[PDB]
């Protein structure tokens, strides 16, 4: 649960504030869901940490 | 199997506190970060 | 032994259609003959690669899957000598016998003499630059002595293996099939990546990837485990592992695959986050040609049903622990790994989705069925699990 | 490496993309490349997109476009040892490059490097607090209030063009050096990163004048005419090799300039797109000498 | 070989790992103190280079122009890259079922947060401006400014933050029922406190370790990828570049292989002084010496198989620029750091094959030593040989290091080994717990013989 709380909160956090609250051209790079590379690593280290917190929290 | 605090009247209470906290601090957070200025 | 025969026959009669519509389609079209032949030889090498690849780390590295699906792993690993066989086709096509076989321009871009001599018509110079690595001479040999590399470890671990259980010290037999393993882990990791780039990535000699190889080492470990969780689904009742072989292989046997899905998928991404964030013309036309013409659209099929698909189903406990639901997620995978050759290869020929002939699936199930019958003969002739080894204590768990 | 591009005259006058179409033939064996990239860019279509071009064929080396763009933009003077250590502050460097047959007597070949502004921008890719940026009219921005050192920008430019203030190399303490500094571009501290801008104080100005103009007027659309914006070093060039204006103004001088076939920009391999695109050193030899 | 000497009890593995910590400070030998001595000096030395840098600037070091990443993002990836071989024993090893982990995993790991803790502070202490190391964090501002989070820098914040914090937690519940024994077993009623309040009253109850080894396998296997993750994005952090040292595509997995060679080579040259000078040589073996030098030779052969693609692509590329990086890399100025690196990572790895020298503990401790040196040498390669000589060769100028980046390189050294003193003062240094625990899966093998 937490681990898809932590995916959908990284890919939501870079996609609002890469494209929606502060859209910047930068490289040329995508303003929209071609952007979707350079998204999965924090996508994914948020998915990690919160999976984590969830396996030490809920053991104890 | 059941967790270690099942059956305890104090469970739903220290939820409903958890969870109240919470949401004053996340309403907290949003009123010092976006509608404070 | 009635499984085996049942899958064996299947495998020849999978091979015979393929065979069949595959030489159909080599009166209409010679030239897409060989470029689907390629793709079939491309997906049919998954499986025994992986299989020598898999005998030397479980050799290394003992284990409950390993005593469990050792001997499926050598009867699959001794089919190489008719996959050296096999090749035959794609060196003919890249000779200068191209012309007597009805294919018009040679079968890669380096066999050309207008693309690597100068003076020609093209003089490609990149292509001219490789003319002594990227020939057929060259690309022969390389291949042929990684055929024999290949052949000589197989045969050797087999043997080993086929006297440790008929007589001699099982403990000093295995030091010996440990120590082959370990040179033959490095020799597998460096000769599979050379025959992948002679393979696959010397059909475009505009483009390099470094990653390219052990992406395909990957692609063989995931494809061979997939297919050695339906086989081991297949011969779950025949009188040798009903007795010594639990639940636990089983579930080593699906954390495997779910490991070697995320690291398929991590080979992936990691090319196309690097060639897409580098943005350099040297990199980007293989993901533009495998981006146009609806080939975006097996891309996104390759994000979510071969790895958002598979990541999730085999995340949870009780799908790796039961054979039924572990043989149909590998159905299901080994079909999407014929989805992602397809999407590596394919692009390379057909240039559109719907470019697609009946030969580039004919081509892989059909010689994937070869590989069936030679895996089931090879099976057939030997027990399916090591009694005499050391390792069998692995199995009482 | 194709950087200074050198044609002849007479096949010039035959056709005036041979140098490109020879040099692209031996890199890859056709006359054209087929650059392609997996990055869409921005559009460019109906605003004012600025660029530059700089001539080869009329640059002499004389290094007054330098001076005059570090007293434009308030470039300080770094120690010799500073130098040494490789840390020179230049927005714009001149390079000479001894290409020739013989090497001890060779042909100099000068060359004005500064930002490209390239529109898809490794620099701007690798910055992780978005320090710089790409603009609406197309302009890298060099952002310092924001720059945070990192120093990646430098090492994604391919050009090095990104000069990084190590030390404290602005004086702080010297009220003469604190009056001869320009009040309408900004004094670097340690630790920023700074580069070329296209004189981005007289492009604002310019800008904002013209709007100004614009809603005095009542026209509800401003127009930048083309000898609106000078730049320091199009300004103090006295050979006029660098020339500013609007790239998708077609009657615009750089815009005619880049419609020219030797105009070329710096390793279009990586798609970069460059803003600041050189035409080729065109030779006028002679046949009793050379032909 | 065996993994575990016979002869020995629970209460005797209790005994003889928790009595090297919880001994009065008076009885602490000289040998932790003259350790602790020079560990001490050089964080002295650690002090005095990081306050001259803030003072000064990071113009201190030898980065320029062209190479603006040196000795400290050299160093960066070094100190982190020691950290993915305690993450491997910690987690990988523990969904691999192998039993040698019991006895490593505890020092491997703390190892692993000592070095994230030291390559942690490179970033800030590189940047530049390092009081806005903030900015690169996702935080809310009056400005709404964001940080751009295409870079592979941003990655990194994430990468190593979660790095940071899950190898930190999975050490705490891992000392969680050791913290339990060191309560257990201390005399003074004041320092009970100091590891009861940390063991949280853990009982050892058999409830509690079903749920105790759920988390502890969930955790493993999330810690994997987590590792990858971040030596991947440690390996992007060049690779999304347009280097043409750096846009190489191998880059994650080999980096994934040099920093599981490096980390298993400092494992190794941290454990055999531990094994030679704590009563340890019944629970760190022999045959642990020799499974950590065959995973040493297999990272080993990985990076040099990764060598060889870098060479096969320079050479199999018309490009005049991957030429010139392997003419740089052979015969340039700073060849002397390829050619060390290829005495350093193939030479000396050709004798891991054989069974005696993986066996004999001198050789193991001079060839973890070369490895770090050659280790430390591919990343001058790759960062520093690449930012050299680039696409324009008028931009092209020689990285000469200062005194002062390598006084921060000595400093961070002994940043580790006094974090590592302190962690062998008062804490274990082996599991107190898994150890007993393989005591019993061993005696439960014997008696189904
Ligand atoms: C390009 C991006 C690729 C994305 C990679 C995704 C991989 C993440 C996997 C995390 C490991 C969890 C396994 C738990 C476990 O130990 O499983 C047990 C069975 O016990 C259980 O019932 C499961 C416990 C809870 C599982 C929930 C996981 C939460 C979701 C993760 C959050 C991530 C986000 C993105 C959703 C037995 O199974 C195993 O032990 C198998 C472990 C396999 C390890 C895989 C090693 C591969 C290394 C390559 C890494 C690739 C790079 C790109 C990360
Ligand atoms: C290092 C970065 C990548 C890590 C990925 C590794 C995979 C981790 C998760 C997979 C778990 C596999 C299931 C568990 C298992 O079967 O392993 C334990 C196994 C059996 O142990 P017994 O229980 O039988 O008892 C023995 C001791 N009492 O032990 C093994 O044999 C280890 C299996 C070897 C794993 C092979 C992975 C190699 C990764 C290769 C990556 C490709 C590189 C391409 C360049
Ligand atoms: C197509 C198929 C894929 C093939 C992949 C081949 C390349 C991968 C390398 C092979 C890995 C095998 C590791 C062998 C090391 C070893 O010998 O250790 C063995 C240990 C314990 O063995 P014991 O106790 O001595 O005896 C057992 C028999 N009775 O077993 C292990 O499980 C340790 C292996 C841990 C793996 C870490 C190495 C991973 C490489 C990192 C780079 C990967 C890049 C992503
Ligand atoms: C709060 C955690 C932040 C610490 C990590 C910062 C990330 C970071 C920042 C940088 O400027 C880098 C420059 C070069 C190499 C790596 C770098 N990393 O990782
Ligand atoms: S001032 Fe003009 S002629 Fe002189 S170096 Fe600069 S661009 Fe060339
Ligand atoms: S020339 Fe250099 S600094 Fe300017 S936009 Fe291009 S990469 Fe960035
Ligand atoms: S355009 Fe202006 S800022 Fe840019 S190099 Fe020339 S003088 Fe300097
Ligand atoms: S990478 Fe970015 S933070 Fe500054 S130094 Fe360069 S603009």
């Amino acid at each position: 649960l937490f681990g898809l709380i932590g995916a959908a909160s990284g890919f939501i956090l870079q996609y609002i504030g890469n494209l929606v609250d502060y859209p910047l051209n930068v490289g040329g790079r995508p303003l929209d869901i071609t952007n979707w590379p350079a998204m999965i690593p924090i996508t994914f280290e948020s998915g990690i940490l919160l999976a984590s917190f969830a396996a030490a929290i809920g053991m104890i | 199997m059941q967790p270690e605090w099942s059956g305890d009247p104090e469970v739903k209470p220290v939820f409903l506190a958890v969870t109240l906290t919470g949401m004053v601090a996340f309403l907290l957070m949003v009123w010092l970060f976006a509608f404070y200025w | 032994i009635p499984q085996l025969g049942q899958v064996q026959m299947l495998g020849l009669a999978a091979a015979v259609i393929g065979i069949g519509v595959l030489a159909a389609g080599y009166f209409l079209s010679p030239t897409s003959f060989f470029e689907s032949y390629i793709y079939g030889y491309y997906v049919a090498m998954t499986i025994p690669l992986g299989c020598l690849g898999f005998l030397m780390v479980q050799h290394l590295t003992g284990g409950a899957w390993g005593v469990t699906v050792r001997r499926m792993l050598e009867a699959g690993a001794a089919t190489l000598p008719i996959m050296g066989l096999l090749f035959i086709p794609i060196a003919l096509g890249y000779f200068d016998t191209y012309k007597a076989l009805g294919l018009e321009h040679p079968l890669y871009e380096w066999a050309n003499p207008e693309v690597v001599t100068p003076g020609g018509a093209e003089f490609d110079p990149i292509i001219a630059h490789k003319v002594p690595w990227l020939s057929p001479l060259w690309v022969t040999a390389r291949i042929a002595i990684f055929f024999i590399i290949w052949s000589a470890l197989a045969l050797t671990l087999r043997a080993w293996s086929r006297q440790q259980d008929a007589g001699g010290d099982a403990k000093k037999l295995a030091t010996r099939m440990r120590r082959l393993s370990g040179i033959g882990v490095a020799l597998f990791v460096i000769t599979v990546t050379f025959f992948s780039f002679d393979v696959a990535m010397s059909l475009d000699p505009h483009w390099f990837s470094t990653i390219y190889g052990a992406h395909y080492m990957a692609n063989a470990g995931l494809m061979t485990l997939a297919f050695l969780a339906l086989m081991m689904s297949r011969v779950r009742d025949a009188a040798l592992f009903r007795e010594y072989v639990s639940v636990k292989p089983i579930h080593d046997i699906g954390k495997l695959i779910f490991a070697f899905t995320v690291l398929w998928t991590y080979m992936s991404y990691g090319q196309l986050v690097i060639i897409w964030s580098g943005d350099v013309a040297e990199f980007t036309p293989w993901y533009v040609h495998r981006t146009q013409h609806g080939w975006v659209f097996v891309a996104l099929a390759l994000m979510l049903f071969a790895f958002a698909l598979p990541f999730f189903v085999l995340l949870f406990r009780g799908t790796k622990r039961n054979l039924n639901t572990l043989a149909t997620i590998a159905g299901w995978i080994v079909v999407m790994r014929f989805v992602d050759m397809a999407w590596i290869i394919l692009p390379e020929f057909r240039e559109h989705l719907w470019d697609i002939a009946i030969t580039d699936v004919a081509a892989p199930i059909g010689l994937i069925g070869l590989v069936i019958a030679l895996f089931a003969a090879n099976v057939q002739q030997a027990p399916l699990l090591p009694l005499r080894d050391p390792n069998m204590e692995q199995l009482q768990n | 490496r194709d950087i200074y591009r050198v044609g002849e005259f007479k096949k010039f006058k035959e056709d005036p993309k041979y140098i490109a179409k020879e040099v692209y033939q031996e890199e890859y064996g056709r006359e054209t490349p087929n650059y392609q990239s997996l990055q869409p860019g921005d559009d460019y279509t109906g605003r004012n997109a600025w660029g530059m071009t700089i001539n080869l064929n009329a640059c002499i080396g004389c290094n007054a476009c330098v001076v005059a763009c570090q007293a434009e933009n308030n470039i300080a003077v770094v120690g010799k040892d500073q130098v040494s250590r490789g840390r020179e502050m230049h927005w714009i460097r001149i390079d000479r490059y001894f290409a020739g047959e013989d090497l001890d007597n060779p042909s100099i070949y000068m060359m004005p490097v500064n930002c490209m502004q390239c529109e898809k921008a490794p620099c701007e890719v690798v910055c992780p607090v978005a320090a710089t940026v790409h603009d609406y009219e197309g302009l890298n921005n060099m952002v310092y209030n924001r720059c945070v050192g990192t120093k990646y920008c430098s090492n994604n430019c391919p050009y090095k063009v990104r000069r990084f203030n190590f030390l404290q190399y602005s004086d702080t303490t010297t009220e003469t050096f604190k009056l001869a500094f320009n009040p309408d571009v900004t004094v670097r501290i340690r630790g920023v990163m700074e580069k070329c801008t296209y004189c981005v104080q007289r492009i604002s100005g310019a800008r904002i004048a013209a709007k100004r103009a614009a809603v005095q007027a009542g026209q509800s659309s401003y127009v930048i005419s083309d000898g609106a914006i000078q730049t320091a070093c199009e300004q103090a060039c006295p050979t006029g090799a660098i020339v500013f204006g609007d790239i998708n103004d077609s009657n615009s001088r750089v815009a005619k300039w880049k419609a020219e076939g030797h105009n070329y920009g710096l390793l279009g391999f990586l798609n970069t797109v460059p803003r600041t695109t050189y035409l080729a050193r065109v030779r006028n030899p002679s046949e009793e000498l050379e032909k | 070989e065996a993994y575990l000497l016979p002869g020995e009890t629970y209460t005797s593995i209790s005994a003889k790992i928790g009595d090297v910590p919880l001994t009065p400070p008076l009885k602490t030998p000289k040998g932790w103190l003259a350790g602790f001595s020079v560990a001490f000096f050089m964080l002295m030395i650690f002090f005095v280079s990081v306050t001259w840098l803030f003072i000064r600037g990071v113009g201190i070091w030898g980065i320029n122009i062209p190479v603006g990443w040196g000795m400290d993002i050299i160093n960066f990836v070094w100190w982190i890259g020691i950290g993915h071989a305690g993450t491997l024993i910690s987690a990988i090893l523990l969904l691999l079922n192998q039993g040698w982990r019991n006895s490593i995993n505890r020092f491997a790991e703390a190892m692993t947060l000592f070095a994230v803790a030291c390559a942690g502070l490179y970033p800030i202490l590189h940047l530049g401006r390092p009081w806005l190391f903030y900015w690169l964090i996702p935080y809310p501002n009056t400005h709404g400014m964001w940080p751009q989070f295409r870079s592979a820098l941003a990655w990194d914040v994430f990468a190593i933050s979660t790095y940071a914090t899950v190898s930190l937690v999975f050490w705490l519940v891992g000392l969680i029922p050791d913290f339990a024994t060191l309560r257990d077993r201390a005399k003074n009623i004041w320092v009970k406190r100091l590891y009861g309040i940390a063991a949280l009253g853990w009982r050892g109850s058999a409830r509690h370790w079903h749920r105790y080894e759920m988390a502890s396998i969930l955790l493993a296997g999330l810690s994997t990828p987590l590792v990858v993750s971040v030596h991947s994005i440690i390996s992007l952090d060049f690779a999304i570049s347009q280097v043409p040292g750096w846009q190489v595509t191998v880059f994650p997995p080999y980096f994934v292989a040099g920093a599981v060679f490096a980390g298993f080579a400092m494992v190794l040259l941290l454990m055999i002084p531990v094994r030679t000078f704590y009563g340890f040589e019944n629970y760190i073996t022999l045959h642990h010496l020799d499974v950590m030098a065959k995973v040493m030779l297999t990272t080993g052969m990985i990076v040099v198989y990764g060598y060889f693609m870098e060479v096969f692509a320079s050479l199999y590329s018309g490009n005049e620029f991957e030429e010139y990086l392997l003419y740089n890399r052979l015969f340039g100025p700073s060849s002397w750091a390829y050619w060390g690196l290829l005495f350093c990572n193939a030479v000396a790895i050709q004798p891991l094959w054989f069974k005696k020298v993986r066996q004999n503990i001198p050789a193991l401790l001079i060839i973890s030593l070369i490895v770090s040196v050659g280790m430390w040498l591919e990343r001058y390669v790759i960062i520093v040989i690449s930012l050299e000589r680039d696409f324009l060769p008028s931009s092209w100028d020689i990285y000469i290091p200062t005194i002062w980046d390598w006084s921060l390189y000595i400093g961070t050294f002994g940043l580790f080994f006094t974090l590592l003193f302190l962690f062998i003062r008062v804490l274990p240094m082996i599991n107190i717990f898994e150890m007993r625990l393989f005591l019993y899966q061993e005696t439960e093998k014997a008696k189904q013989r």
